């Protein structure tokens, strides 16, 4: 531990620029680092995967708030096949008049950018329905994401480092995984489309204060 | 700096030191071979990993093997 | 207030400045402990 | 490489020269980088100003203007010759240096003057950058074929080989044949360029019809002028635009011209396989293949080797000029033969 | 070094690498004294580099950031606004 | 046995005229390298750095930036002339390490005295798989 | 008219009429970066007012609005931001550079031989001074051109 | 629609293409050849010459027929 | 023409498998150099001796097989384009008339589906497709920017470098300032990863504005 980087003893001492590059190609081999036992290998990767969920729930959750703020959702739910979907406004000192003119679009009041992603169809199928509802799918993400990270930084303490052998019970992990991330996830998928999207398909509006009292079979 | 080891298959040609630019190589007594010496490699920090010790080498497989690692400056050839 | 006038150039201009600056200042140090 | 000694035949120049090939190869990589950005990079601003909806911040005519003024001075001292400067002469040597006149043969126009422009002086300025990158690339073969302040001995390793070992940090192409290697690809570029700007500035502004009271109707009507400031314009009414001919043209006597048009194309792209890739994964290969071979009892005595890497090299330069020259010369006389 | 065609030295190994400056010169000061005075008293607080560091960087981005949000819609055409009616897209598409 | 000769800072020079090619900066903050030799009489040669240049009879001292040119220049004045040669390298602080030739007999020859190194008794063929010396910072070819 | 320099060949150049000549070494002595013997404070302000003097022209001909009644404006401001980016530049490099103690590594030697005092200039205090003189003289040098042209409107060429 | 295919099966090549990579690494850094004595793993390293060879046997075949149908045709 | 291509692709996946298979097979050693297991998965050669071992390493096979991937998939999807496209102007026959000669290919889907793509802006003004145009030049310079490092070599630009450190060290007013990290060429691995990295990113863009531009419009 000299300098950048700090993993890499050979190139630390490499006075070219050689050392910047290859110290940013070999940051994430892990197996390569000076003075890496097998244990700290399974507990940083660990730590890392933590860190890409909470990345993924940031990606998702600005999506929602930027549709929410600033797309055409609400109108686009009443004519879906002559409305252009709203991925979010731009905001470019560099444009000219012209180029203003021409990128309004959609029914909005400034030049925007129209989405091909889908997700005005997938959320719309999935009995979505206002913009108030957008706002706390995003902020319930922005949760997930903290959450993520915290639970990376706790599991990284030493009161909570699983062992080496934790990380190699693979009839255990098998069934965890094969029970409860695929199929009670499906269960609560289909829970969810028996209780809201396809009530949202005739006309009925079933939220979180009244759902409840709402049966989704009259026989139950 | 770069690592260069030698096998016991040498027959003691010289050619490899012969080959070499920098002068990393020379020969020292030994009994294993009809020619009485073999090679060694006592100034590995002045080597630049050219390799032209391996292509003089006739045996099969070769005798004399280089491992480019670590660079410095003498191992680089700058000049400035 | 317009906040994209306020945010665009924060994210385009100063963010980057002010990140490149750490990244080049932690780059050249001698000796780091 | 072969011939130079001084302990024979001395001379005092070349000695002299080979004593400041530092200064001279560093002004002209510096020449070389200053063209480059205040050629190309003005044709990069006109194309963000035309997207961006801001054609007058343009480099052009009707915009900012940058007028080739010695090249119209010249034409003019040219077409005022006859009568001061020439008295025996009666007229010019040329009809394009000026003093409007035509000469039309059977309907068509042989040669009128030819005005010079805001494109002209882009595309001349275009064409010094790709002459002076070419006499870089060749001047450094030439200048340090023998020594180098990275390999001292050079001149004992030939003309012609291929590397010096991935020691120093990698010497791959610092052979004199390398730079005539890598010379030929930038001439390629430079010749390109030159022929694609004589095609389409005569056939906007001189060859065309002329009719019975004299109303000149040239063969792409004048479009040179305002669409040749932008990659954008090179691509859609030069290439798009003329390819028409050569692409039509099967059912007829033409058609020979859509079939090397095609397979130009396949020979240049057939070049990248040898330019890309190296000869260890081939030997590797053929292995494998020997081995089939002799399960059956069928391996030659001649045993069977991969090219070497300086025939790599020529294989593929090869056929990528091939490919790309004869793709031009089928479009070329395609398009002219049809349409003139 | 320099004596008798001899350009090396073990005591003297600075001269013989070359270890000079061409063109630094050593000369006093000619600004007048009034306007170095003057110079020395206003130029103070703007020498200590890391106080410096983060003045320029959080004044410069106030500065603009300040200047884009109070920017006139006569000189930027994003602040003006699309002030024609829109174009209909394909199919009938709004 | 062997004591290797003393480096004497008065020997001239070649006649040269300069070029582009010569020593930089680092020679004055890291290191630099010297050659000598003896000529029997004054002729041209070949500069490792470009050019020509012309040897003086008796004692010549030239410095050069890496090692690599000293040996090239060295093989040269072996080869073509009949020329014995020695270099060392300098150091900012003055001090100078003799390198060549190391025991006053060439590398080629096989001389009593000097001690191996880097010699596995053993073929190529029998170094151990990479997994064997996992997490251990050795290497296979490492004894 | 070519010599190797100080009578060393086997230095890496040679001397010539453009790097030896008497006044190219007058011209270049009298330069504010090379008078060793003055305060960095100085030498940085002369370099910061010459520099934020020509900085103003390009922002207020070139650029987007200069056609305008505005223009000057805008290009007094385009010279003082970019007087601001070098500034933070310098003091990023000072930074990296030398460290607070650290002896000057300027030559200590002339080109007779005379031992001379470092310069100043290259220690963690003096390349300070000299930023700071930087970023005032610019901004002074470019509010001083922009009062010439554009508020006393004096009669130039083609302003 | 078209945004969508056109996505996933870039994606789907590049997932493609690393999984070979690091099946290669496995070779290299992580095979022990003394534990693995005879069994299935080891003897596709045992008949590589015969695999590698009837690969090559089949890409020939495909091309050579393939873009000599589409010469005829043009 | 659907038999053509199929047998097209079934090449593509033929051929790509061969590439990937061989290097990972050979990777601990074949005849050529039965001791590559020392030298790891990445290194950039054995040097010149033994006819030449240019591109010898796993690493370099799997490098070969990219090009070989980014050829399938453009066909596949060159493929699905096509088809849709006549699919969705009610004009089969077209595609099952010019799919049988390659000349159909360049002229009926190249050619003729580019002419909206490529008037985004031009002399006379500018519209909404605009900024795809320009993505679409962005692309094609990428793409060739990458040739220029698969195609020459490390040698050539280390000679360069040395003559402008050499340059730099002499110049005035300028001499006053000092690098910290030598500068060097490229390392040979690296130079091959950048240029494969060009290449990639053109492709993709340059295809997906395209397809982008080409259906939106004609259908929005
Ligand atoms: C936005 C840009 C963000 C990134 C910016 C910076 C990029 C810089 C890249 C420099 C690469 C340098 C290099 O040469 O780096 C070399 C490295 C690794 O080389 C290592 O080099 C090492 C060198 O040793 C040094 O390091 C060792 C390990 O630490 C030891 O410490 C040793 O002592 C020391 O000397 C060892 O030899 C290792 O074994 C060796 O693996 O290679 C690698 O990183 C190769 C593996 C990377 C992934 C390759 C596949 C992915 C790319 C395919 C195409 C993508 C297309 C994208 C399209 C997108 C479309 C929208
Ligand atoms: C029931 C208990 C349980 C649950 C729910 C989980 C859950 C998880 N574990 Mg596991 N784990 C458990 C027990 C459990 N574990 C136990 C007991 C052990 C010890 C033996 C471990 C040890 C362990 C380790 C060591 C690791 C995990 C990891 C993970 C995560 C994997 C990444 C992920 O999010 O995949 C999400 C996957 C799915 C949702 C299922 C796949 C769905 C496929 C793609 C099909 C989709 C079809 C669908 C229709 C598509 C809809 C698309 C949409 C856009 C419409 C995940 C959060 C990894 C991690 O990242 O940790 C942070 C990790 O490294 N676990
Ligand atoms: C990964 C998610 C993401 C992405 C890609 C974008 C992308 C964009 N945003 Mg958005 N934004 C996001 C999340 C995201 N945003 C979130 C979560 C918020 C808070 C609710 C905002 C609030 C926001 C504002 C207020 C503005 C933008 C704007 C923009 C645009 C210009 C960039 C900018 O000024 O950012 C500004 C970024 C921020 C103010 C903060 C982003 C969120 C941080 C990173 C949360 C970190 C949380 C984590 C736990 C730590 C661009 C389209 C501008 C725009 O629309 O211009 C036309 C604009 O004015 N964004
Ligand atoms: C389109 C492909 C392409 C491009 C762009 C280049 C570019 C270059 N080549 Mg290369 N080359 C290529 C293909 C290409 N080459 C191929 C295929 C080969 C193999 C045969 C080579 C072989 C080769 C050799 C052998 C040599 C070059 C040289 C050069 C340089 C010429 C000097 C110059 O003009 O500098 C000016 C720079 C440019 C014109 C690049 C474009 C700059 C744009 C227009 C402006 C950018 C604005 C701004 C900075 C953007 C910042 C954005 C921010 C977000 C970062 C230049 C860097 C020569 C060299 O080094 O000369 C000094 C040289 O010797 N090339
Ligand atoms: C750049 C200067 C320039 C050039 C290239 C020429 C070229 C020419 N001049 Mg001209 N000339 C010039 C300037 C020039 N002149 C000037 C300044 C004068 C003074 C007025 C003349 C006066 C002059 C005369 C009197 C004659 C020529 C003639 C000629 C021709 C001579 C051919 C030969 O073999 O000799 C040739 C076309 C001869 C001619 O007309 O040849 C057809 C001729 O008789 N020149
Ligand atoms: C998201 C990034 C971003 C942003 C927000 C801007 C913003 C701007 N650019 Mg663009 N630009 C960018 C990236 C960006 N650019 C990149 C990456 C490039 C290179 C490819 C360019 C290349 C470029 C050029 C070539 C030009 C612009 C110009 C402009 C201006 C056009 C609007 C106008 O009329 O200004 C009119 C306003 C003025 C003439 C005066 C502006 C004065 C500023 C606001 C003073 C700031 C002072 C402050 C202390 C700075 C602190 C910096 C730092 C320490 C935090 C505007 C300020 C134009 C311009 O005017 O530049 C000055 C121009 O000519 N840009
Ligand atoms: C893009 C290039 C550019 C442009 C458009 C301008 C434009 C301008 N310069 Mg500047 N200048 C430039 C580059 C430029 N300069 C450079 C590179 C230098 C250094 C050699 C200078 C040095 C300079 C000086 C010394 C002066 C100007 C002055 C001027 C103004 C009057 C010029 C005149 O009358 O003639 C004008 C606004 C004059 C001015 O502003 O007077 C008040 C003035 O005195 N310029
Ligand atoms: C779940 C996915 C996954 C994971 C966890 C890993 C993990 C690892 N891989 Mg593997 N790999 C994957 C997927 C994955 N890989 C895929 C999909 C491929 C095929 C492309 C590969 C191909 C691959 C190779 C070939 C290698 C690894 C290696 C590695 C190691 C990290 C190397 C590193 O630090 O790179 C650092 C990262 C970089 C230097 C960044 C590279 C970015 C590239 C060049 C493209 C960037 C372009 C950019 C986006 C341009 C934007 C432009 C803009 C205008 C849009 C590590 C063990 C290495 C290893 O283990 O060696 C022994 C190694 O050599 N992987
Ligand atoms: C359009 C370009 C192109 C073409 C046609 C090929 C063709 C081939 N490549 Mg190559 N390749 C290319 C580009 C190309 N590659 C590129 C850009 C790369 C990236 C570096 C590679 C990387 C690569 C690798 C790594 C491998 C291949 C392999 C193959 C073979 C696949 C099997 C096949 O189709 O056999 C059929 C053969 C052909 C279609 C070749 C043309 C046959 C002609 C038309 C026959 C008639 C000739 C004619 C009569 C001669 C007249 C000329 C003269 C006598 C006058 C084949 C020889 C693989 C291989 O070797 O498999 C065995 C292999 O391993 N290629
Ligand atoms: C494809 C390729 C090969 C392999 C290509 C080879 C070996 C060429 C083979 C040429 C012909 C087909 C060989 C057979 C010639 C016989 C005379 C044919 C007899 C039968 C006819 C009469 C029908 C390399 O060896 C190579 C080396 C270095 C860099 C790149 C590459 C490279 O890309
Ligand atoms: S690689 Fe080159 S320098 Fe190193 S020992 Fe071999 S021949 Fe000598
Ligand atoms: S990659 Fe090829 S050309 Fe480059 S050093 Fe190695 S063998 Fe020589």
């Amino acid at each position: 531990e000299l300098r950048f980087p700090r993993f890499s003893q050979g190139l630390a001492q490499d006075p070219t620029t050689r050392r910047i590059w290859f110290g940013i190609a070999t940051a994430h081999d892990f197996e390569s680092h000076d003075d890496i036992t097998e244990e700290r290998l399974y507990q940083n990767i660990f730590a890392s995967h933590f860190g890409q969920l909470a990345i993924i729930f940031l990606w998702t959750s600005g999506n929602l708030f930027h549709v929410a703020w600033q797309g055409n959702f609400e109108s686009w739910i009443q004519d879906p096949l002559h409305v252009r979907p709203i991925a979010h406004a731009i905001w470019d000192p560099h444009f000219g008049q012209p180029a203003v003119e021409a990128f309004t679009r959609g029914g909005a009041a400034g030049p925007v950018n129209i989405a091909y992603s889908g997700v005005y169809q997938w959320w719309y199928t999935i009995g979505l329905r206002t913009n108030e509802d957008l706002y706390t799918g995003a902020l319930f993400l922005l949760f997930l994401s903290t959450l993520s990270l915290v639970a990376g930084w706790l599991h990284l303490q030493p009161k909570w480092k699983p062992s080496l052998s934790w990380f190699k019970n693979a009839e255990s992990r098998l069934n965890h995984h094969l029970s409860g991330l695929f199929g009670v996830s499906s269960l609560a998928w289909t829970g969810h489309l028996v209780h809201v999207a396809i009530p949202a398909s005739r006309g009925e509006y079933v939220r979180w204060n009244n759902f409840l009292d709402v049966l989704p079979y009259p026989q139950g | 700096s770069h690592s260069v080891k030698i096998y016991d298959t040498c027959i003691g040609c010289t050619q490899c030191v012969r080959a070499c630019p920098t002068d990393v190589l020379e020969m020292i007594p030994w009994d294993g071979c009809k020619a009485k010496q073999i090679a060694s490699a006592p100034r590995t920090e002045d080597c630049v990993g050219c390799k032209r010790c391996e292509s003089a080498c006739p045996t099969d497989f070769l005798s004399v093997r280089v491992y480019l690692g670590p660079e410095t400056t003498r191992s680089m050839a700058l000049s400035y | 207030l317009n906040l994209p006038s306020i945010f665009v150039p924060l994210v385009g201009l100063v963010f980057p400045a002010i990140a490149m600056t750490s990244l080049f200042l932690y780059v050249q140090k001698n000796k780091i402990v | 490489v072969r011939d130079y000694d001084p302990t024979t035949r001395y001379n005092d120049l070349l000695d002299r020269v080979l004593r400041h090939r530092d200064a001279i190869i560093s002004h002209l990589n510096w020449v070389c980088i200053f063209l480059g950005f205040h050629s190309f990079g003005l044709y990069i601003h006109n194309d963000t100003m035309s997207a961006l909806g801001r054609p007058q911040d343009m480099f052009s005519d009707t915009a900012i203007q940058l007028q080739p003024i010695f090249a119209q001075w010249v034409q003019n001292i040219h077409a005022t010759a006859p009568g001061v400067t020439a008295p025996g002469a009666t007229t010019s040597t040329s009809l394009t240096w000026g003093g409007g006149e035509l000469v039309a043969v059977g309907g068509k126009v042989a040669l009128l003057p030819i005005p010079l422009g805001t494109a002209d002086f882009l595309v001349h300025h275009i064409h010094a950058f790709t002459i002076h990158v070419t006499v870089l690339i060749l001047l450094k073969g030439v200048l340090f074929a023998r020594s180098s302040r990275l390999i001292p001995d050079k001149a004992n390793l030939g003309f012609r080989f291929p590397c010096d070992g991935p020691g120093r940090g990698g010497t791959c192409q610092v052979s004199a044949w390398d730079h005539v290697f890598l010379g030929l690809f930038w001439m390629y570029n430079a010749i390109s360029v030159v022929i694609f700007h004589f095609s389409w500035k005569m056939q906007s502004d001189v060859w065309g019809t002329i009719s019975d009271q004299g109303m000149v109707t040239h063969i792409t009507g004048g479009n040179f002028a305002q669409s040749s400031i932008t990659i954008n314009g090179w691509l859609r009414d030069f290439l798009w635009a003329q390819a028409s001919q050569v692409i039509q043209s099967y059912g007829s006597s033409l058609s020979a011209y859509g079939l090397f048009f095609l397979g130009a194309h396949f020979v240049w792209a057939f070049s990248l396989m040898f330019l890309f890739s190296g000869r260890g994964y081939w030997q590797e290969l053929i292995e494998s293949i020997v081995w089939a071979h002799n399960k059956l009892k069928v391996a030659p005595a001649t045993q069977p080797r991969a090219l070497s890497i300086i025939q790599g090299r020529a294989v593929g330069v090869t056929h990528y000029l091939l490919g790309g020259i004869a793709t031009t010369w089928a479009f070329f006389l395609a398009r002219i033969i049809a349409v003139g | 070094y320099g004596e008798k065609s001899v350009y090396f030295d073990l005591e003297d190994i600075g001269n013989t690498t070359g270890q000079w400056d061409l063109y630094g010169s050593d000369a006093p000061s000619p600004y007048n004294g009034l306007q170095s005075k003057f110079f020395n008293t206003f130029a103070a607080p703007f020498t200590k580099r890391g106080l410096l560091l983060k003045f320029l960087l959080l004044g410069g981005g106030s500065l603009l950031a300040y200047v884009s949000a109070s920017a006139s819609p006569d000189l930027l055409p994003i602040k003006k606004g699309p002030q024609l009616p829109p174009t209909p897209g394909p199919r009938g598409k709004i | 046995g062997f004591v290797p000769p003393q480096l004497d800072p008065s020997t001239p020079s070649p006649i040269f005229g300069g070029s582009t090619g010569g020593l930089l900066r680092k020679a004055q903050v890291e290191e630099f390298y010297v050659i000598t030799w003896t000529s029997p009489k004054e002729q041209v040669f070949e500069m490792p750095t470009g050019g020509a240049a012309i040897m003086r009879e008796g004692p010549n001292l030239l410095k050069l930036a890496r090692k690599e040119q000293c040996l090239a220049l060295g093989n040269r004045l072996r080869s073509k002339y009949k020329i014995a040669y020695q270099f060392y390298r300098v150091f900012p602080n003055g001090e100078v390490q003799y390198l060549h030739p190391k025991d006053g007999v060439y590398p080629e020859k096989v001389n009593a005295g000097r001690q191996g190194v880097g010699q596995n008794f053993r073929s190529i063929g029998k170094n151990v798989s990479p997994i064997e010396v996992k997490f251990t910072g050795k290497n296979t070819f490492d004894v | 008219v070519v010599q190797p320099i100080n009578g060393d060949p086997f230095i890496g150049s040679l001397e010539t009429p453009v790097t030896s000549s008497p006044l190219v070494a007058w011209y270049l002595s009298n330069l504010p970066a090379y008078r060793t013997a003055v305060s960095p404070l100085l030498r940085g302000i002369e370099v910061g007012l010459a520099h934020g003097y020509l900085l103003v022209g390009p922002f207020a001909l070139t650029g987007p609005l200069r056609n305008t009644p505005v223009h000057g404006q805008a290009g007094a401001l385009g010279a003082i931001g970019l007087v601001t980016i070098l500034s933070v530049v310098l003091t990023m490099y000072g930074v990296a550079s030398f460290e607070d103690g650290a002896p000057s590594t300027a030559p200590s030697l002339t080109l007779t031989g005379r031992k001379k005092e470092a310069d100043k200039l290259q220690t963690a205090e003096g390349w300070a001074q000299f930023t700071g003189g930087f970023f005032f003289g610019g901004v002074s040098g470019a509010i001083w051109a922009y009062f010439l042209l554009y508020v006393l409107d004096l009669p130039y060429f083609f302003k | 629609q078209a945004a969508l295919y056109t996505h996933h099966q870039y994606i789907a090549g590049f997932i493609m293409t690393g999984a070979f990579a690091h099946g290669a690494i496995f070779f290299i850094r992580d095979y022990n050849p003394e534990q693995n004595e005879d069994n299935v793993l080891a003897r596709m390293l045992d008949h590589k010459e015969a695999i590698i060879s009837h690969l090559s046997w089949a890409s020939l075949f495909l091309g050579f027929h393939t873009l000599g149908l589409y010469v005829h045709n043009d | 023409g659907d038999f053509l291509v199929h047998h097209a692709i079934a090449l593509g996946l033929h051929t790509t498998t061969l590439i990937l298979v061989k290097g990972a097979l050979d990777a601990r050693g074949s005849k050529l150099m039965p001791d590559k297991k020392d030298f790891g998965y990445s290194f950039p050669c054995d040097g010149p001796g033994r006819g030449g071992t240019c591109d010898i390493s796993a690493w370099d096979a799997f490098y070969l097989a990219v090009f070989w991937m980014l050829n399938t998939i453009g066909w596949v999807t060159f493929y699905w384009h096509w088809k849709h496209i006549t699919l969705w102007q009610g004009n089969v026959s077209q595609f099952n008339e010019s799919s049988t000669y390659l000349m159909g290919w360049l002229r009926d889907y190249l050619w003729l589906n580019s002419s909206q793509l490529i008037n985004g802006y031009n002399p006379f003004g500018m519209n909404s497709l605009s900024v795809w145009a320009w993505m679409f030049l962005f692309g094609h310079l990428v793409w060739a920017t990458g040739f220029m490092f698969l195609i020459s070599w490390r040698g050539y630009w280390q000679e360069l470098i040395e003559t402008l450190a050499w340059a730099h060290e002499r110049t005035p007013l300028a001499n006053l300032i000092r690098w910290r990290d030598k500068p060097v060429a490229l390392s040979i691995v690296q130079a091959r990863l950048v240029g494969l990295a060009h290449f990639s990113v053109g492709y993709i863009f340059t295809y997906a504005a395209f397809l982008i531009a080409s259906t939106s419009g004609k259908f929005g």
